[PDB]
RNA sequence: AUCGCUUCUCGGCCUUUUGGCUAAGAUCAAGUGUAGUAUCUGUUCUUAUCAGUUUAAUAUCUGAUGUCCUCUCGAGGAC
């Protein structure tokens, strides 16, 4: 059988793998397909895109959407600020309430001009406070579940949120420099990652941020970590042109 | 590796738990995988930092942090720097709270004098928490706590 | 004059693309078709990008409409954000082991080849050449 | 179904049911230019029909103004034969 | 009848479980000749601890280049030339940055400073 | 599917296109040939290449479309 | 046995509950073409390899299911 002589040619994964100059790309299926060295190089190419995932799966493209429940799209605020939301609100629980002898009333005696909302109030909205949505840049293909979650790939360490300083104890605002979170004590106390590391906490690994204080109570900077011969724990913790656009639009 | 998130917060998001799982080092895994039928936190969660020493030392920093037949128990050398719900998760780690730490403070200013009270799920648990914060570490003034008397 | 209101509209597409039902996805897409093709040439290839994103995994569907109006978003996306970003959307499933998927890329590629078939000279990629062949084009890369 | 045998300098016509749309996008907005067809679809009783509904040869087919962008339009004689 | 687990711990029935195609078993030599049944059950094991763990020991990160590569020996020739190619693109100022004596020849940043410290340079 | 009989009629329409099967030579290999005609069409990447090499721009058209021939090696199998 | 509290059960009130009249006051109740999608609903699948067809992979489809004695597809054995 011809197909399983070429299925013979049906090379090994790590036979890709190996011969391969990027091997990043490598998958499953890639090697029942009939020219596995151009797959290969172009899944290797730049800035291409690569097949959605669910090609594969028996279920339908969002079937799997179907279960959960979903709260109403939100508008946005340049279009709330103009006050539309209410004014149909308004006349939502009105209607709603009426009955259907009155509704024919209504049809034949209309409440000619009940409301009313002026222009330039539109017209600013749209033409003068209408800004840029948060968009995605080329490739980042939507899949099932991704909103699953909010945003990641912040790992640094000093990015805080406010609500967090307030959940956690720490401070929210211009304090956030100045206030050293509940786990910098403890990379004071034993240590920031033992094979991550490459952060540094400030007030604890970094210097005393802006106006920092050193003492021992609840609002300090306390004892920088430091060897008993007086080298930090790491870093320093106690701390020792022209880019104007050419066209542009005045 | 795996970290027990315990007196796990309910409304502190696992999103900001992560990014201080990578505020402290490896955040490779946050997960608190709740009950079934609540979706709130469950009092105890993984929190995978990928290499050891990093969850080690990311446990020493994040401790702390603040996220009726006599179980309650006194405890003085009290820490005034404190707040309500950093002292309750502190003192959960080994309980429920069926009080939070009234703490013994004077009535003239309202700056204490170093001693609280708190109810606790079990006597078991009291003990529990008191020997392991038996003149250890508090925040400035060392802890001291047991059984406490009754009023 | 839809270079105003492309920005309002973009995030009830996107709400209306990640499911709702078959003919939700059907008419966002028609209404990106339209959106393509008025904003031919006003410089909001950002939002039609971002959109792409949630079309282009339509590409495998079954129905006759829904496929139907997924592929005439992708031929007003194709005039008003370019052959080269629909070339690379189009790259890796050519020659791609299945058959439904080398089907669909292929009908793609057919329509983005037939109209522009001629800006894609510049937007084809770099393939090696193998012993008894030759694939690269030195005419493009005489330096001068 | 599609004549396309290639295209002429003969306009088409539209019945008075089909007036108003585009022959392919089935629009009725801003035509911008006129259909030609080919001679084989041109000859005859065809002289003058809608190339839609058939009838007879009144308004005039039209493009439009999203077809000639795309140039859908050089193609020739979409009659549906 | 080997029946696969559901969530209210059932057989699974007959034509789900030949849709699931559970029959189907991976030889992952990396985890201690584990085999699984399940495909993309097998394809997240390369993520999965147990993968994890035989890669630390093999003396091979869990990067994702090796992840399908189920055999030691084409692991070790695979991380053996990506090792090769990450030292490669390396730039070390050791061999490549280079110091002129000052006697009109040259040598590298590391010879240039032997010779300076231990007594000529 | 009397669709197809038109979409092969379109396959014979446009010299170029591809099918699900479609091998890398008759891809390449057609991409290659109108990159050929596009130089010779553009006025001005004929000056490139008259002036990067030292050729004069009959000669150059005369190579393009010999090269036109079998640009991308000899056939498949 | 008596007193009190509680629990369940049962009986009795339960008019505290059917606005008056006439010619029962009178009368009576009328819609698509095409396909097709999706959703419900009803239903149907352990069998043992292997060969092929097939498929991205499954699956499907096709095709049979060690000899010898012997006793009751089953059994002890020379093998
Ligand atoms: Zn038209
Ligand atoms: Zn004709
Ligand atoms: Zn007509």
């Amino acid at each position: 059988s011809k197909k399983k002589l070429r299925r013979m040619n049906r090379f090994t994964v790590a036979e890709l793998k190996q011969l391969v100059a990027r091997p990043d790309v490598v998958e499953m299926h890639d090697v029942t397909a009939q020219d596995p060295k151009l797959l290969v190089h172009l899944k290797a190419t730049r800035n291409s895109v690569p097949v959605p995932r669910h090609w594969c799966f028996k279920r339908k493209y969002l079937q799997g959407k179907r279960g959960i429940e979903k709260p109403p799209f939100e508008l946005p605020d340049f279009i709330k600020r103009t006050g539309i939301q209410e004014m149909r609100e308004a006349l939502q629980e009105k209607e709603e309430q009426k009955t259907m002898k009155s509704k024919m009333r209504e049809k034949v005696r209309p409440k000619m001009g009940k409301i009313d909302i002026d222009y330039q109030k539109l017209h600013d909205a749209f033409f003068k406070w209408q800004t840029k949505p948060k968009l995605t840049i080329h490739g980042d293909l939507y899949y099932e579940g991704k909103e699953f979650e909010t945003r990641l790939k912040e790992k640094k360490p000093g990015d805080l949120s406010d609500e967090l300083r307030i959940s956690l104890g720490m401070p929210v605002g211009p304090n956030a420099h100045k206030v050293p979170p509940p786990w910098l004590i403890a990379m004071q106390r034993y240590g920031p990652p033992p094979s991550y590391p490459n952060l540094k906490i400030p007030g604890l690994n970094s210097p005393i941020p802006e106006s920092c204080s050193f003492g021992y109570h609840a609002g300090g900077w306390g004892k920088p970590p430091v060897d008993e011969t007086g080298k930090p724990l790491y870093g320093d913790v106690f701390g020792t042109i022209d880019r104007t656009p050419w066209g542009e639009l005045e | 590796a795996t970290v027990y998130v315990g007196g796990l917060d309910e409304k502190v998001s696992e999103p900001l738990l992560w990014e201080l799982f990578l505020q402290a080092g490896p955040v490779v895994n946050t997960h608190m995988p709740k009950d079934r039928v609540t979706g709130q936190h469950q009092g105890y969660g993984f929190v995978e930092f990928l290499s050891e020493e990093d969850a080690d030392y990311a446990i020493k920093i994040m401790n702390m942090i603040k996220l009726d037949v006599g179980a309650n128990i006194f405890i003085g050398n009290l820490d005034p720097e404190i707040d309500e719900k950093l002292l309750y998760d502190t003192f959960s780690a080994f309980g429920v709270i069926l009080q939070t730490p009234k703490i013994m403070r004077d009535p003239d200013t309202g700056n204490s004098k170093g001693y609280a009270f708190i109810n606790f799920a079990s006597f078991d648990a009291s003990d529990a928490a008191i020997e392991a914060m038996n003149g250890q570490y508090l925040c400035n003034r060392p802890i001291t706590v047991s059984y406490a008397f009754k009023k | 004059m839809g270079k105003d209101y492309i920005y309002a509209v973009t995030p009830l597409l996107e709400d209306a693309l990640m499911d709702r039902d078959l003919v939700h996805r059907q008419t966002a897409s028609a209404v990106v078709q339209h959106m393509s093709l008025g904003v031919y040439g006003f410089g909001c290839e950002d939002s039609l990008n971002h959109l792409l994103n949630y079309v282009w995994p339509n590409v495998f569907e079954t129905s006759p409409h829904v496929i139907q109006a997924v592929m005439g978003a992708l031929e007003g996306l194709r005039v008003a954000i370019g052959p080269c970003r629909m070339l690379q959307y189009c790259l890796q499933g050519l020659f791609h082991p299945a058959r439904k998927v080398r089907d669909v890329y292929w009908k793609i590629y057919n329509s983005i080849y037939i109209g522009s078939q001629d800006a894609l000279i510049a937007h084809y990629p770099r393939i090696y050449n193998d012993d008894k062949n030759t694939y690269i084009r030195y005419e493009l890369d005489y330096i001068l | 179904i599609f004549c396309r045998k290639q295209a002429g300098v003969a306009i088409g016509r539209l019945c008075e049911k089909c007036d108003g749309k585009c022959v392919i996008c089935d629009s009725y907005v801003r035509p911008c230019t006129l259909v030609r067809i080919c001679d084989e679809c041109n000859y005859g009783s065809y002289q003058g029909r809608c190339v839609i509904c058939g009838g007879p040869g009144v308004s005039d087919a039209y493009y439009c103004k999203e077809c000639t962008i795309q140039e859908k339009d050089r193609d020739g004689c979409p009659k549906i034969v | 009848k080997n029946l696969p687990l559901g969530w209210d711990g059932k057989p699974i029935p007959y034509w789900l479980y030949k849709l699931h195609g559970l029959n189907i078993n991976y030889n992952c030599e990396i985890c201690g000749n584990y085999t699984y049944r399940g495909p993309k059950a097998f394809q997240r094991h390369f993520a999965e601890w147990r993968h994890a763990h035989g890669m630390r020991c093999l003396g091979i990160p869990n990067t994702a280049h090796f992840a399908n590569v189920t055999q030691i020996e084409d692991a070790v020739s695979l991380w053996a030339k990506l090792k090769l190619q990450k030292a490669s693109e390396r730039w070390q100022p050791d061999t490549e940055e280079e110091y002129e004596d000052s006697s009109g020849n040259v040598v590298n940043k590391k010879t240039y400073e032997d010779l300076k410290r231990q007594g000529l340079l | 599917y009397t669709i197809h009989s038109q979409l092969e009629h379109l396959q014979s329409k446009y010299i170029g296109t591809g099918h699900a099967d479609t091998t890398k030579w008759e891809w390449l290999v057609n991409q290659h040939r109108d990159s050929y005609c596009s130089y010779m069409g553009h006025f001005d990447l004929l000056n490139y290449f008259a002036i990067a090499e030292n050729e004069s721009k009959a000669r150059v058209r005369f190579n393009l479309m010999e090269k036109m021939l079998q640009p991308c090696g000899p056939p498949a199998d």
